[PDB]
């Protein structure tokens, strides 16, 4: 089991600049060749740069070479991306990625990814970061959640009592409106028999633009 | 600054300097030379893939002033080598290296990591 | 220069099979792996290095290497399979991904769905607005129509609508927003989302109070 977490994500004006960095653990990290790969919503995988074991061989897909600077630092089991110059086209999720083997003198191959990031999407575009209003949902089993209303860029988080609670969460798609911000709802399904005694709390965050938000959601 | 081959199997191929570490990881050309003691028999044999020529541009890598870092031999020479000897490894139980994978090197065409083709 | 067939078929229990083919040209060795993704989700690998397959992926997925082209052989194909496929190898450039295969899996059941609207918060009224919330659930195949009524008439003004996208059980999932005011709200008998799917229609209704 390997684990390799992405932050850095967020919103970068045409022209600007991003810095991922991926926590990496379950392995020795030093002994394996690492990757950056990226995903434009709705397009394919596209390879942006990998680094071999020591950090000596940085290489780069033709897109970002040039703009990119790919790095390690064993000491801290962390891989890190910096790109300058961003354009619209670089909008994507990016994935930290390792591989099976290690070692390198400049060239890689994506036969051997044995370990995928959950990613982390850069949103690069001039149109402003607005936070959403939330507001509650009320209600054998009941359904209740939380609106997140007109916000952008995308993504939002949603827990429901600080993360303790799991079991019956459906939070669904956000959509994009015709305004060009974004809506979501998530929706808790309950026992009915609880209602009267549980406390049911959404807790919105949204990273762009420093919202968290924590909803008390009562009949 | 570059050093005269001591490897005696990368000695008369055709450039006169190498330098250390070599892109094996080795220290001097003795423990290079040492670690390349298991290829000796494949070399003489004549598997016909070049392989003198790879393996001295990894354990005993060309140095001039003209470039940096080492220009090792391509993928596709790493690659040639390994199918061209791959029978008479068979025949001699020899298992082509970890070391040697051949996914690690550049291709030509890459502007950042060039590489070699042989004489 | 890698390349895949963009989309495949199967049916249920047949054998899938999505190729990567390579520059045939070149004099060296050839290496793939393969990636499978579900809308919404991270790959997860399913070959490396030709033919090798990691432990947790089921027997029925395997690939070969034949010249510069290699094959991923789904035998027996699950409705779970249903996803986009990436061979990973490398250009004339460096390592790179085919640009993709959508593999659908046919004969799925039809799934009915469920359909829960909310009204306004008392909270969203205050601040002087009001969303009508109608999420659509467990639904299959991916089509939805969704209307929304004032009382009995249509409203033609408001409402967005998600495009449909796969849920974790394989069924999709929708939603759509009808924003109105506190006025608008107030001043009707009801308002209704009547989601229509497979000629089928489901309707849930609202009222202020």
């Amino acid at each position: 089991e390997v684990q390799l977490v992405e932050s850095g994500g967020g919103l970068v004006q045409p022209g600007g600049s991003l810095r991922l960095s991926c926590a990496a653990s379950g392995f020795t990290f030093s002994s394996f060749n690492m990757f950056w790969v990226r995903q434009a919503p709705g397009k394919g995988l596209e390879w942006v740069a990998g680094i071999d074991d020591d950090g000596s061989y940085p290489n780069y897909g033709s897109a970002v070479k040039g703009r990119a600077t790919i790095s390690r630092d064993n000491s801290k089991n962390t891989l890190y991306l910096q790109m300058n110059s961003l354009r619209a086209e670089d909008t994507a999720v990016y994935y930290c990625a390792k591989s099976g083997y290690g070692g390198s003198w400049g060239g890689y191959i994506a036969d051997d990814i044995d370990a995928w990031g959950q990613g982390t999407l850069v949103t690069v575009s001039s149109a402003s970061t607005k936070g959403p209003s939330v507001f509650p949902l009320a209600p054998g089993t009941a359904a209740l959640g939380c609106l997140v209303k007109d916000y952008f860029p995308e993504p939002v988080t949603v827990s429901w009592n600080s993360g303790a609670l799991t079991s019956g969460v459906h939070t669904f798609p956000a959509v994009l409106q015709s305004s060009g911000l974004y809506s979501l709802s998530s929706v808790v399904t309950v026992p009915s028999s609880s209602l009267g005694t549980q406390t049911y709390i959404c807790n919105v965050n949204h990273k762009p633009s420093n919202t968290k938000v924590d909803k008390k959601v009562e009949p | 600054k570059c050093q005269p081959i001591e490897i005696p199997m990368c000695k008369d191929i055709g450039y006169q300097m190498t330098r250390m570490p070599n892109l094996m990881g080795h220290e001097n050309q003795r423990e290079a030379a040492i670690q390349l003691h298991e290829f000796a028999p494949l070399v003489e044999y004549g598997c016909h893939g070049h392989l003198r020529f790879f393996l001295c541009s990894l354990y005993a890598p060309m140095c001039t002033e003209q470039v940096s870092t080492p220009i090792p031999a391509c993928r596709v020479m790493c690659e040639q080598a390994r199918l061209k000897c791959s029978p008479i490894m068979e025949q001699f139980n020899f298992k082509w290296p970890d070391s040697l994978d051949c996914r690690k090197l550049p291709n030509k065409n890459d502007p950042n990591y060039l590489c070699m083709e042989a004489p | 220069e890698l390349t895949q067939p963009p989309s495949v078929s199967v049916s249920p229990g047949q054998t899938a099979r999505i190729t990567c083919s390579g520059d045939g040209s070149y004099a060296g060795s050839y290496y793939y792996g393969w990636y499978q993704q579900k809308p919404g989700q991270a790959p997860v690998t399913l070959i490396y290095y030709n033919n090798k397959r990691p432990s947790g992926i089921p027997e029925r997925f395997s690939g070969s290497l034949s010249g510069s082209t290699n094959t991923l052989t789904i035998s027996g194909v699950q409705a779970e399979d249903e996803a986009d496929y990436y061979c990973g190898s490398a250009d004339n450039s460096g390592a790179a991904f085919g640009g993709g295969t959508k593999l659908t899996v046919l004969g799925q059941p039809k799934a009915a769905p469920s359909v829960t609207l909310f009204p306004p918060s008392s909270e969203e009224l205050q601040a002087n607005k009001a969303t009508l919330v109608c999420l659509i659930s467990d639904f299959y195949p991916g089509a939805v129509t969704v209307a929304w009524k004032a009382d009995s008439s249509p409203v033609k003004a408001g409402v967005e609508t998600t495009t449909p996208s796969k849920q974790s059980n394989n069924k999709y999932a929708a939603s759509s927003y009808l924003s109105l005011t506190p006025e608008q709200w107030k001043s009707h008998r009801s308002y209704s989302c009547q989601v229509t799917h497979e000629g089928s229609t489901v309707e849930k209704t609202v009222a202020p109070t």
